[PDB]
């Protein structure tokens, strides 16, 4: 097509240890939602990771609710939602 | 296994049991024993010499009438053949039983003679059954036919008797 | 030629019941005082 | 809403309710429907409440252990998830089951208004032992995601450590005011107090641990040689260290085949004793929950061997069964089959259905399995009714298959081969432990075979020095070792079942019997039965053998013969409950036959001479035959049958008394 793309193959051939984690992060960025519902026949690791993910979402929701309930400035909804997302994410 | 006789060479003067250093039990454990005698003949030495010398010259098999099967191709075909589990019907069972009876009677008759190759054994019956099942596996079939048993018995006979008799 | 192993935590359970003399509860009470104090009708400390 | 234990999917309330409904609503007809056994369903057994009856009999006997089958949890519809929760999370779910069992014990006596007191139920700790949790996958096929999961292992016990006291409560005393207090353990960590608990005395570092005042618990480590059902390509068997606790300590002896179900653990191991630095690679072991020592496919262990062990099991309240329970209906069927006129031929024929003919060999194997009764002297001597059999003969006479069947059918036998075994490997040896780096004593094949049958293939190939060990085992059923580490006498009551070939690997009628067997007279005198199995070529015999051996290949999965389970329980009942004695009529026949063959041996080594050990073999074989027919006395018919079996094993009817030769065509019948 003519566009410029870097030589990813040689970079993987010379730095496979870094590109393992790079690929894992890229995969974790866009992970499709599970169509199948979790049940009692799944592995213990799967239910542990599912509980960890649900705990992560509950922590994020609780922190967002707490900071929104504080209402520091009493004041652009997209800007305040973005800033609230960043402060919840790094807090 | 690969083996040599007593003296390093086969001699027709002694019985086949005499020059084979092998006890009767471990002889019976072998399903097939191949005597491989180096009989000097003018006609066969021509073909052996030209075959070996062609292999040494063109670095490959001389016969161009058929393509040899590649070892990976042979491996996957044998893997497919090993999945089959053939069974034996009543007719092939009767054929095997009568063949075993005739083999035992022939071994009884030839036990005293110098042409003895051992004593006929139920392990020979199991070897015939095993060879017939392997031949049925090679046909990728779940059934064992008569001709598989005939080929197994032919292999058993030409293992020892055909070459020692000549 | 490996790196530092890292140590990190995440809140899971409730733990033991909090105490008033605990430093975290004192900090939380101080934050509540800063955010929720009203002099007459205005939150003076958060605006300050 | 619904509360879930973190890291699991186990809810305490839901699990307690489901297990309670399972306990009060399970019937064995559900188990038979699950196992696709519809026509095996009967009325009076399956329709009753199974576990309610089990808790009732537990209350009546005063026991506190419930054996739970997880396949029964699969049978019930509401607990179908719970089965998985039992496999995935044994720690929480087993405690939930114990609490539910205690609640049901309370409920069964408050609801029906029994006279049993509630306080004994309350002070007692009830625990459950789940078993049959699934297929017996090998531990080398397990993965790190299988940690803390219930697994089954069938294996052989090699050795066990002595009882190890592990700390449960710690006892601390003050040095200056003698104030004593006890602290419980918390996940393997004990918080020793820095300062004294009293308000009067508060001296720091004044509390010292008293190692003898504090309470401990039992912990034992058992080395199990795993024998999985499926073995991968080129895999060599290994050993697993498995931990038993509390009541299960000293329930497993060395050399028995057991089915251990337990949770799969892994702990880190310290690299050095002086340092607390732990190794990254974890060490895996099995925390044992339940042990099964009985199998329907094989016999039970000899009860005369473990009498003091049985009394110690009664004292320790471990409640593990070494022998199978016999009901009233199957005992009635045992008494019915004992009244058969063809009982001897039926029992001998039902030994090895895949092995054709060998009727006398099967009769001898059957008598050896039954064995003569054991007479121990009040003065201190001991006579053991162990029957020893040698099978000498032509190649391919299905004798190695007889050894295989005997090895599979015995409780604690060991199969071994000539020239692959040594004297030290047969008696005892000293090894280095991988955990403690200590010199431990481990048993040989003969010691591990005690109370069972030691099968030796290719007995002629064994060295004379290695065969010289066997003499004391054959004669006195002991091994008296005096080595650097071991100086003691160990009981080895193992019946020796050996297989052998002639010198020329085939029987030669020109040479006599003794030269064909090629054994020294001290070793050959100790065999109760010597079976010369011959290959005589016939028309009808070869035809029938070929038809029998070819009919197995008609289908993929292959008169009347008894099932293996019923045969095992019949032999076990006869061994346990029948101790025949010799009468004067039997004594007259014994003395007459012994003197007759001593006189017959006067003719001119080349021939087997009669021996006093042959008289003892006559007594043992007659006692075994009387034990088979459930008779408590040994009559003349049993002695005549023993003499007939001894004569027919060596083919004395075919043998010429003078030259010692055997003629094939004339006297032998195929
Ligand atoms: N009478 C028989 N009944 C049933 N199977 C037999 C009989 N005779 C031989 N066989 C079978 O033939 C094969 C020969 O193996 P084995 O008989 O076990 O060897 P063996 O009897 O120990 O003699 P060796 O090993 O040479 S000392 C096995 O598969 C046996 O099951
Ligand atoms: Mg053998
Ligand atoms: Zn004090």
């Amino acid at each position: 097509q003519g566009t410029q793309a870097d030589d990813l193959v040689s970079a993987i051939q010379q730095n496979a240890n870094h590109f393992t984690e790079l690929f894992c992060r890229a995969i974790d960025n866009n992970m499709p939602l599970p169509t199948k519902e979790i049940d009692y026949k799944d592995d213990v690791l799967d239910v542990i990771l599912n509980q960890r993910r649900l705990r992560n979402e509950r922590m994020l929701s609780d922190r967002t609710n707490e900071i929104r309930s504080e209402n520091l400035m009493d004041t652009p909804p997209s800007s305040m939602n973005d800033a609230l997302r960043e402060v919840v994410e790094d807090e | 296994a690969a083996a040599n006789p007593l003296y390093g060479r086969y001699n027709p003067r002694l019985s086949p049991l005499d020059n084979i250093n092998l006890p009767a039990a471990l002889l019976s454990r072998f399903d097939i024993l191949f005597l491989m005698l180096d009989i000097p003949s003018r006609d066969d030495d021509e073909k052996l010499a030209e075959h070996v010398t062609y292999v040494h010259m063109h670095n490959k098999q001389p016969d161009l009438d058929f393509t040899p099967v590649e070892p990976s191709k042979m491996r996957e075909y044998i893997a497919y053949a090993k999945t089959k589990r053939p069974v034996m019907s009543e007719a092939v069972n009767d054929y095997v039983v009568q063949a075993y009876i005739r083999l035992r009677q022939d071994s009884k008759r030839e036990m005293d003679s110098k042409f003895s190759f051992g004593q006929a054994t139920p392990r020979t019956l199991l070897g015939i059954i095993r060879l017939s099942q392997a031949l049925a596996k090679l046909r990728l079939a779940d059934m064992v036919d008569i001709d598989d048993v005939e080929e197994a018995l032919r292999l058993v006979r030409v293992s020892k008797e055909s070459l020692y008799q000549e | 030629s490996f790196d530092r192993p890292e140590i990190y935590s995440a809140p899971v359970l409730q733990g033991e019941s909090p105490n008033d003399d605990d430093n975290t509860e004192i900090i939380k009470s101080f934050k509540n005082f800063i955010l929720e104090f009203r002099l007459d009708s205005q939150f003076i400390y958060r605006d300050q | 809403p619904l509360r879930i234990i973190w890291g699991t999917n186990v809810s305490i309330q839901e699990c307690t309710t489901n297990f309670r409904n399972f306990l009060m609503s399970f019937k064995y007809k559900f188990r038979k429907i699950l196992d696709e056994r519809e026509e095996f369903i009967n009325n009076t057994t399956d329709e009753e409440l199974y576990y309610i009856k089990q808790l009732n009999e537990m209350r009546e006997l005063g026991t506190s252990n419930l054996n739970l089958d997880a396949r029964n949890l699969l049978a019930y519809k509401q607990t179908e998830d719970l089965y998985h929760q039992l496999l995935n999370y044994p720690q929480e779910v087993i405690s939930i089951m114990d609490q539910t069992i205690k609640d049901c014990m309370v409920s069964l006596i408050v609801d029906n208004n029994l006279d049993y007191d509630l306080d004994e139920i309350e002070t007692k700790f009830y625990k459950v032992r789940p078993y049959n949790v699934g297929s017996c996958k090998g531990m080398r096929e397990l993965n790190p995601n299988d940690i803390d999961k219930l697994i089954n292992l069938k294996g052989l016990v090699l050795r066990s450590t002595p009882v190890i006291p592990d700390m449960k409560v710690a006892f601390f005393k003050c040095n200056v005011c003698d104030h004593t207090m006890a602290v419980e353990i918390d996940r393997g960590v004990i918080q020793e107090p820095a300062r004294c608990e009293r308000i009067d005395c508060n001296e720091p570092n004044s509390m010292s641990l008293i190692h003898n005042r504090c309470s401990f618990a039992d912990k034992q480590v058992i080395k199990l040689q795993e024998t999985p059902d499926f073995v991968p390509d080129g895999q060599t068997p290994h050993s697993i260290s498995l931990c038993v606790y509390d009541e299960l300590v000293d329930s497993c002896r060395a050399g028995d085949r057991i089915e251990v179900t337990g949770t799969f653990r892994s702990i880190p191991i310290r690299a050095n004793s002086r340092q607390r630095v732990l190794k990254s690679l974890y060490k895996t072991y099995v925390d044992v929950v339940h042990v099964k020592k009985v199998s329907d496919k094989r016999l039970d262990v000899d009860t005369s061997t473990i009498e003091q062990e049985l009394m110690q099991n009664k004292v320790d309240h471990n409640e593990v069964e070494e022998v199978r329970q016999i009901t009233d209906q199957d005992l009635a069927k045992i008494r019915e089959v004992a009244a058969r006129e063809d009982l001897y031929s039926l029992l001998a024929r039902s030994i090895a259905p895949s092995i054709y003919e060998l009727e006398d060999v099967k009769k001898g194997i059957l008598l050896q399995l039954f064995g003569g009764t054991n007479k121990t002297f009040t003065k201190g001597g001991r006579y053991r009714g162990d029957i020893n059999i040698l099978l000498c003969g032509d190649p391919s006479t299905s004798k190695s298959q007889i050894l295989q069947y005997v090895h599979k059918i015995t409780p604690r036998g060991v199969y071994t081969s000539g020239k692959g075994s040594s004297a030290v490997g047969l008696t005892a040896y000293i090894t280095r432990d991988v955990d403690t780096k200590q010199l431990v004593l481990e048993s040989g094949a003969l010691v591990l075979s005690d109370g069972g049958v030691c099968c030796i293939d290719e007995f002629d190939k064994m060295s004379d020095s290695t065969r010289s060990v066997l003499h004391e085992v054959m004669e006195q059923q002991t091994i008296s070792i005096a080595k650097a580490g071991i100086i003691t006498t160990l009981n080895a009551r193992s019946s020796i079942l050996a297989s052998a070939n002639p010198i020329g690997s085939r029987y030669n009628p020109n040479l006599p019997v003794t030269e064909n067997i090629d054994l020294p007279p001290p070793l050959l005198s100790r065999f109760d039965l010597v079976y010369l199995v011959l290959d005589k070529v016939d028309e009808k015999n070869d035809r029938e053998l070929a038809k029998h051996l070819t009919n197995l290949y008609l289908e993929d999965k292959p008169d009347d013969v008894l099932p293996v389970e019923f045969l095992t329980m019949y032999i076990s009942y006869a061994k346990e409950h029948i101790h025949p004695i010799i009468t004067e009529a039997a004594k007259t026949e014994l003395v007459r036959a012994y003197v007759g063959m001593r006189k017959m041996g006067d003719d001119s080594e080349k021939r087997i001479t009669a021996t006093t050990r042959q008289l003892e073999s006559m007594i043992r074989l007659a006692e075994a035959h009387a034990k088979m027919k459930l008779k408590n006395v040994v009559e003349l018919e049993d002695v005549q049958e023993a003499v007939r079996l001894i004569r027919s094993a060596i083919k004395d009817y075919a043998t010429d008394p003078k030259t010692g030769k055997i003629d094939m065509n004339l006297v032998q019948t195929g």
